[PDB]
């Protein structure tokens, strides 16, 4: 109830900055000031162009390495168990998977970006 | 009048908002801009008048145009003096951007760039010293600070 | 011997920190299978109690069990008061 | 009945589906599964579930970003497509609002079978436990069995993770 | 049932429609398929979270594991279609016929 | 097709999870482990065709603690009667239903 | 009663940032021989006001290319997240108390990235798609290793409410036994602000304005303000999680005190950082977060996991 | 200066000084003036609803002693 | 002394509601005052509705919602 209204309270205020911003100054706005940016001169191509990305394989990795912390993050809880050894022995299981999964792609060139 | 006097004061405060906080936008053309760079070193320190270098022109108030003018590069200078908001001032530095200067009688040279954009303050030399232009500044500040727009808009 | 003793200068002269990162590691899965607090901890973890102790009804044949919880039976928490 | 708090949630989560399943351009799709994604981790939120809808948040969080990145590598179009910019994606979005604004009315007005069974309402409230116990969350201790009871499941998520890089890899290898 | 039971079911079966319906991009598709396995937690948490069932309190984490391999598995796929085509439309998939 | 290498070997894979009336960790109950219980003893080792049908009293009430269908029409039942009886102003609510009860630990 | 801590909030942070500016303005001036604003109000204490005057009395103007509707709601919720990020803080008492607090900070942190992002595409320039893939890769840089080592040190917490760490750090800072850990949260929290030597998505030296470069006036004041809002939430969150100071229960101010001059001096000193180092290029940082961060993180997460059972230190509160 | 860079950095610690100040001195104001109570867990949350309860004026934090059992 | 307060006052809300039922519901021709939906005799702990089915919204809303919504 209480953070409803705390983000209720800060989107309308950020909102009424907004209309502040937008409806209090005097606006001129014509065709060459609203034009798009490129330093001096008219853009070649349109911004909505194909952009190479050449870190797509650790775009990938980092999908599969963010849920390793959904796995992880319980365990401040899973020490609190009674049979300390199977939990241990689980969790050093996941870590050292992790560390080869990072060795892997390591070795294999896959953290390089694409030239 | 009540509402003469409260415009009156809103004019203040707006005129001093805008001539504290002078942004010129990053541009510079020629031997000129060295001096631009010397009057932001530590000796005189524009900063400290509230006067700070921005890249963008979106978020740019003020243009020095520091240097030759060719022709080559008037539709790009007018280019980004139009995509600057509004207020936007405009500041003429060195006899090259004044009337031509020394290169005045060139083919490829514009004779000042008051034929491409209105400027506001003019400042000699060739250079003229980082002090100049830092007096060329401060007279800009005092030309903002005698603006009466909203005096203006009360009296229509 | 002497191989990999020059592997290791090499690794420590290129690549200190995953020299770091593996003795870590492996200091960190060895060294809990040769304490003695580690049984200390699962003791610990067994001795909270989460939920309530339900009693058993008596029939005069449990002599180790306590009939009031300052009787002398039962566990006792002597050790983790002086550890 | 009680300020229905959850049927709004709900409905917003139904809107959002509908937002990224008329398939607009991905990058306003990724924003409707972002909304979808923060609803229902109020949802869940509402029942109990803190842990398990903010994961659920972060989790397509990230891979919205690898989503938007990937749809600004290799997704992209002169102009892309909003939901009023097409007329078939404006009207499958409308016939999406429709189709669950008719669902609601024949559901709250009348019982009727949908399509498994049917439902009166009465909010959330009635089918809740009204149990007083505990120093712990039991969704916390559940979740924290997964080292102790869950050993299986742990291997096996280990390994097809390993395997998914590997497999990755594998596949973007190209030659 | 709960009117939200109703909610989150329909919301699978939008995305299910969504998915098999398809438009020129791949990546809307995939989109698809993520909010069907979103929907799939949030109902699973709903049952689990009602019943007080303790123990299947991790199994929508499993799911979400598996959510994440899927989806590596999809980006993986759209990155050979579109570096062999420059474009991820499906269109393009037609050199197997039946 | 069922391979079960679990019950020859004796290892309990995925069987501690399969059922509501097992081995929670802290020992915490499920909402309905009485009538799962119930149902689970009455059906062992009859088979599953006998299950349905000797047993399925075990599960009707499995399935009513479960989703609760006939509990909430007997409340909405009495709540429609309430509501019908107050319209016409020939019932009204105790003090202890509006809000001005005397309240007990 | 409840609106009026919400605002005794958010208030004084939006003035903090303010004067943050005129602070950061002045510090790195002295650190280049030179003074900063010391005309506009004694010492230039009256140049932040001028500053907003001037940005929200000048036009805002909409490109020509622009989505309206992204580039509209971007900064919108930068600003909202922002002040968002501070309620479950505990100064020593939070405004709102969470059982799970890092993990929503962690949550909407993730969340904010979208607001760079969404203005960038939305500008529709080419600048500010480079801003915005930018900050798709720093995120993918950092994030893992941010998380894992929030795990590692609150594991000796043994939970994730923020106002446990208070009673963590009775006796001793965190520190003292985490400063590896330490070390590496500080770099990640430089990179996860966006601050130099990891200014990537402004870059302005290299994409002139990056992400925000179309934007101008009002709105470009609220990307400001949130960023430097940030900065200070983050250097609170680092001076809760490793420097414990000590609360008396009877007299809190005592506590505020303390938490006030710590996170002021990760301020600044990040503001030191920024007047001392080069720029990072933004593939060296996801090689630096990768091959150097990351394995150090998982050995230390595996030394962290084994530690309390090893010395039977397993703290409280499943 | 170097100590003019001091006025700033007073103002912006006055400006943190306030958030935490006034969110003690409002809990202390609204929870009769004894630190608002903390409910981690649903026995914490019973103990204040049976508070409620028992008060007489359905405020948790009037507390009643040894002098309601006559 | 929890537990007794918690069954006693379950025991008192069940037997009001009992005592409202039976007067709202005697118009009605074929309906059974009390009666249980299950087959089985044991106890059955109540659902949250049926504790707080002819009460306030502020009491249910309490009830449900209350402890999830304390900050
Ligand atoms: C049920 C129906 C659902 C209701 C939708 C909600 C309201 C949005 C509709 C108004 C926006 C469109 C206006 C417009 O086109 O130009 C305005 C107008 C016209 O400009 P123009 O140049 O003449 O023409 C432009 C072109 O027509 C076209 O220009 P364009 O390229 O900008 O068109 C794109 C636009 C056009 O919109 C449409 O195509 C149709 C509208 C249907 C959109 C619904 C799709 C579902 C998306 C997910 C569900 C979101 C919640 C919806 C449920 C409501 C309950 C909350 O679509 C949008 O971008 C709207 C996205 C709304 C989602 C915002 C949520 C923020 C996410 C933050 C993180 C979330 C955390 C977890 C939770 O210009 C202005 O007036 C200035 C800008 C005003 C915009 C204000 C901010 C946008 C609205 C706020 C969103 C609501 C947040 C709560
Ligand atoms: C190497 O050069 C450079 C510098 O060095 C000189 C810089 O400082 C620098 C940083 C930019 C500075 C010029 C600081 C600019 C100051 C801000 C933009 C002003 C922001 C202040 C307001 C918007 C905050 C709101 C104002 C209120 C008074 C706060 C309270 C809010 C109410 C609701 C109450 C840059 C980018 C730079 O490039
Ligand atoms: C810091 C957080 C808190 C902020 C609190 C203040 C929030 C302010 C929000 C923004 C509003 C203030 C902006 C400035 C004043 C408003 C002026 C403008 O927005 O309204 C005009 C509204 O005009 C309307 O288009 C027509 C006017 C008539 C409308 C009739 C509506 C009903 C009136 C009925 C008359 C009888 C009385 C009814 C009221 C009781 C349109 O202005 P326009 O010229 O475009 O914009 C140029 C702005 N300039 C001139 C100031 C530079
Ligand atoms: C509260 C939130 C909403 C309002 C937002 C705005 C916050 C309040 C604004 C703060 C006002 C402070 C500005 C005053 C500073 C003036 C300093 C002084 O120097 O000004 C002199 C004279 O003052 C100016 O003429 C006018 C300044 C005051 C303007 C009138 C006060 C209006 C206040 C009305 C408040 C209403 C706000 C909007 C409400 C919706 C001119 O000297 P100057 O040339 O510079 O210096 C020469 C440089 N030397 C010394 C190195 C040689
Ligand atoms: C027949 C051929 C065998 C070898 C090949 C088999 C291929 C499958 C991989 C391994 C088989 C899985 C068997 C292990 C099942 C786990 C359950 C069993 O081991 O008991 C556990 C004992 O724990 C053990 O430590 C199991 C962990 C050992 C496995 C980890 C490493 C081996 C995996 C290797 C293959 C995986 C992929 C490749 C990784 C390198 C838990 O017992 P405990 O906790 O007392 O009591 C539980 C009851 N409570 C909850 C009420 C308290
Ligand atoms: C978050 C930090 C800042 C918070 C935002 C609030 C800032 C408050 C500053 C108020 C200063 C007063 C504003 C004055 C500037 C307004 C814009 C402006 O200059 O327009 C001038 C314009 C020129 O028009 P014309 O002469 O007819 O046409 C010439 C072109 N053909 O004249 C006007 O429109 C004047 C209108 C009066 C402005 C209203 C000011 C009232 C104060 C509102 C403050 C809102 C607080 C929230
Ligand atoms: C946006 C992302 C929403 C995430 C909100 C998380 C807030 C939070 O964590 O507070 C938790 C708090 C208490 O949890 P505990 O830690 O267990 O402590 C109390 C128990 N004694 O839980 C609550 O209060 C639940 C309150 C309702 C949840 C809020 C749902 C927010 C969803 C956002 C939807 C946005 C509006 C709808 C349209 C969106 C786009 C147009
Ligand atoms: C003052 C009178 C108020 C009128 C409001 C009209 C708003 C509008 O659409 O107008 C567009 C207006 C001004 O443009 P012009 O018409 O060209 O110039 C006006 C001066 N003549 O533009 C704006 O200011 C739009 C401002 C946005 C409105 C606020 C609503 C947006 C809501 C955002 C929701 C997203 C939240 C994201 C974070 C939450 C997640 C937890
Ligand atoms: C038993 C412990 C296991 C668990 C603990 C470890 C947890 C986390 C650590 C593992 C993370 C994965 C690391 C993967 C290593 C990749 C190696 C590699 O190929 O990198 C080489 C470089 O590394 C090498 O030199 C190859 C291996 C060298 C040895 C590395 C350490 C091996 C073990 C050393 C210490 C052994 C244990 C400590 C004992 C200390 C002695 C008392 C390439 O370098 P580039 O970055 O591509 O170069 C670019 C610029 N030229
Ligand atoms: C931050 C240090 C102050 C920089 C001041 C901005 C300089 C703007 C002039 C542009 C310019 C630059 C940058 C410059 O580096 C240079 O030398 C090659 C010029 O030739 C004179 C220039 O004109
Ligand atoms: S005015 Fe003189 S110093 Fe300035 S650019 Fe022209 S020639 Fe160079």
């Amino acid at each position: 109830m209480n953070i409803m209204l705390t983000l209720l309270t800060n989107v309308t205020l950020a909102s009424l900055l907004v209309l502040i911003a937008f409806w209090l100054p005097q606006l001129n706005a014509y065709s060459e000031k609203t034009s798009p940016y490129e330093c001096g001169f008219d853009p070649m191509g349109s911004a909505r162009l194909p952009f190479s990305m050449k870190f797509f394989l650790v775009a990938i990795t980092f999908l599969l390495f963010d849920l390793e912390i959904a796995l992880l993050l319980p365990l401040p809880w899973a020490s609190q168990t009674n049979n300390l050894k199977t939990m241990l022995t689980m969790a050093l299981f996941l870590l050292i998977l992790l560390a080869a999964s990072l060795a892997y792609e390591w070795t294999q060139k896959g953290l390089e970006w694409a030239e | 009048s009540r509402g003469e006097y409260v415009v009156a004061k809103l004019d203040d405060l707006v005129n001093w908002a805008r001539r504290s906080s002078l942004w010129p936008m990053t541009f510079g053309l020629a031997c000129c801009a060295v001096e631009m760079m010397h009057m932001a070193a530590p000796r005189y320190d524009m900063d400290r008048f509230g006067v700070v270098f921005r890249a963008s022109p979106r978020q740019s108030d003020v243009m020095i145009v520091a240097g030759t003018l060719t022709n080559k590069m008037a539709p790009a200078l007018r280019k980004v003096y139009d995509q600057m908001p509004e207020p936007r001032y405009v500041v003429s530095m060195g006899s090259c951007a004044n009337g031509g200067g020394y290169y005045h009688y060139s083919y490829s040279v514009v004779r000042g760039c008051d034929r491409i954009v209105p400027v506001d303050i003019y400042v000699p030399g060739c250079p003229p010293t980082a002090e100049a232009l830092l007096y060329g500044i401060l007279q800009l500040q005092r030309k903002i600070k005698r603006e009466k727009r909203l005096r203006i808009w009360y009296r229509r | 011997a002497g191989r990999i003793a020059s592997f290791l200068k090499n690794a420590w002269a290129k690549e200190p920190v995953l020299v770091a990162s593996f003795a870590i590691g492996g200091l960190a899965i060895i060294l809990p299978s040769l304490s003695p607090y580690t049984n200390y901890a699962i003791r610990i973890n067994r001795a909270t109690p989460y939920n309530y102790p339900v009693p058993l009804r008596d029939d005069g044949n449990m002599p180790d069990v306590p009939s009031h919880p300052q009787d002398p039976q039962g566990p006792s928490l002597e050790w983790l008061k002086n550890l | 009945m009680t300020m229905y708090i959850a049927f709004i949630l709900s409905t917003i989560f139904v809107i959002g589906f509908v937002g990224f399943s008329s398939k607009p351009s991905p990058i306003y799709g990724g924003l409707g599964l972002i909304v979808s994604g923060g609803v229902g981790c109020g949802i869940v939120l509402n029942f109990g579930g803190s842990f398990l809808g903010l994961m659920v948040f972060l989790i397509y969080l990230g891979g919205m970003l690898v989503v938007f990145g990937y749809t600004t590598a290799m997704a992209t179009e002169m102009y892309p497509e909003v939901w009023v910019s097409n007329k078939t994606v404006f009207g499958a979005f409308v016939s999406g609002l429709m189709m669950e604004f008719c669902m609601v009315y024949y559901a709250l007005k009348e019982e009727e079978v949908e399509i498994i069974f049917k439902f009166n309402g009465l909010g959330d409230w009635v089918i809740y436990d009204t149990g007083d116990s505990g120093f712990f969350s039991e969704e916390a201790m559940g979740i924290a069995a997964l080292y102790s009871y869950g050993t299986w499941l742990v291997i096996v998520t280990g390994w097809s993770l390993l395997i998914g890089v590997v497999v990755i890899m594998e596949i973007t290898r190209g030659n | 049932m709960p009117l939200v039971y109703m909610n989150i079911i329909m919301a699978f079966a939008i995305a299910l429609a969504g998915l098999l319906m398809y438009r020129s991009h791949l990546m809307s598709s995939l989109l698809c398929l993520e909010g069907m396995m979103l929907s799939l937690f949030i109902m699973s948490t709903l049952i689990i979270l009602n019943t007080h069932f303790t123990l299947a309190n991790m199994m929508p984490i499993i799911l979400l594991v598996f959510a994440a391999c899927e989806a590596a598995l999809g980006l993986s796929l759209l990155v050979m279609v579109s570096n062999t085509y420059g474009t991820d439309y499906v269109q393009n998939l037609n050199l197997l016929q039946c | 097709p069922f391979f079960d290498v679990q019950k020859r070997l004796g290892l309990d894979l995925d069987r501690w999870m399969t059922i509501q009336s097992a081995e929670q960790p802290h020992k915490i109950p499920g909402r309905c482990h009485a009538f799962e219980k119930e149902w689970i003893e009455c059906a062992h080792g009859i088979g599953g065709i006998r299950a349905e049908k000797e047993c399925k009293i075990e599960f009707d009430d499995f399935v009513e603690c479960l989703l609760r269908q006939k509990t909430m029409k007997r409340l909405s039942a009495i709540k429609r009667q309430r509501d019908k009886l107050i319209k016409e102003g020939k019932y009204t609510p105790p003090p202890h239903h509006l809000g001005k009860e005397d309240p007990r630990p | 009663m409840f609106m009026i801590n919400i605002l005794s909030l958010i208030i004084p942070i939006l003035l903090a940032v303010a004067f943050l500016t005129l602070v950061e303005r002045k510090v790195l001036g002295y650190m280049q021989l030179r003074k900063g604003p010391n005309v506009v109000g004694p010492y230039g204490l009256l140049q932040p006001i001028a500053d907003a005057l001037k940005l929200f009395t000048k036009e805002p103007l909409r490109p020509a290319t622009s989505s309206i509707s992204m580039f509209i709601i971007a900064p919108i919720l930068a600003l909202s997240l922002a002040l968002t990020m501070w309620v479950p803080l505990p100064m020593p008492y939070p405004l709102i108390n969470m059982n799970l607090g890092v993990l929503f900070m962690l949550a909407m942190s993730s969340l904010a990235v979208y607001s760079i992002l969404w203005s960038g595409w939305a500008s529709n320039s080419k600048y500010a798609l480079i801003g915005a893939l930018r900050a798709v890769a720093q995120t993918i840089s950092y994030e893992v290793t941010l998380a894992i080592i929030l795990l590692s040190v609150l594991l000796m917490n043994g939970s994730y409410t923020l106002s446990t760490l208070i009673t963590t750090q009775e006796h001793i800072w965190m520190i003292f036994t985490s400063w590896p850990l330490a070390m590496m949260w500080f770099i990640s929290t430089l990179a996860e602000t966006n601050r130099a030597p990891f200014d990537l998505t402004e870059g302005e030296s290299e994409l002139v304005s990056g992400f925000n470069v179309e934007y101008a006036a009002g709105p470009f004041a609220m990307f400001f303000m949130a960023e430097y809002a940030n900065i200070i939430m983050m250097n609170a969150f680092t001076a809760i999680l490793f420097l414990g100071a000590s609360h008396d229960p009877h007299t809190p101010e005592l506590y505020t005190i303390n938490f006030v001059l710590k996170t002021l001096a990760l301020t600044i000193t990040f503001l030191w950082i920024r007047a001392s180092y080069p720029r990072f290029r933004y593939d060296q940082l996801m090689h630096l977060l990768w091959k150097s961060f990351l394995p150090l993180t998982l050995a230390l997460c595996m030394w962290h996991i084994s530690l309390p059972i090893m010395t039977a230190s397993i703290p409280p509160q499943s | 200066m170097w100590f003019e860079i001091l006025p700033g950095i007073a103002v912006m610690a006055a400006c943190l000084f306030i958030p935490g100040m006034a969110t003690a001195h409002i809990h202390k104001f609204t929870n009769g003036g004894k630190e608002k109570r903390v409910a981690h867990f649903s026995y914490q949350w019973n103990l204040m609803e049976r508070d409620r309860r028992i008060s007489g004026v359905n405020r948790y934090h009037v507390t009643k002693g040894l002098e309601n059992i006559d | 002394l929890f537990q007794a307060e918690k069954d006693r006052r379950v025991l008192q809300m069940l037997r009001e509601n009992l005592e409202e039922e039976a007067i709202i519901m005697k118009d009605v021709p074929d309906w059974k005052v009390g009666e249980s939906v299950f087959h089985t005799t044991r106890w059955v702990t109540p659902m949250m509705g049926e504790l707080y089915g002819l009460r306030t919204n502020e009491e249910i809303l309490s009830a449900t919602y209350g402890f999830i919504w304390y900050t």
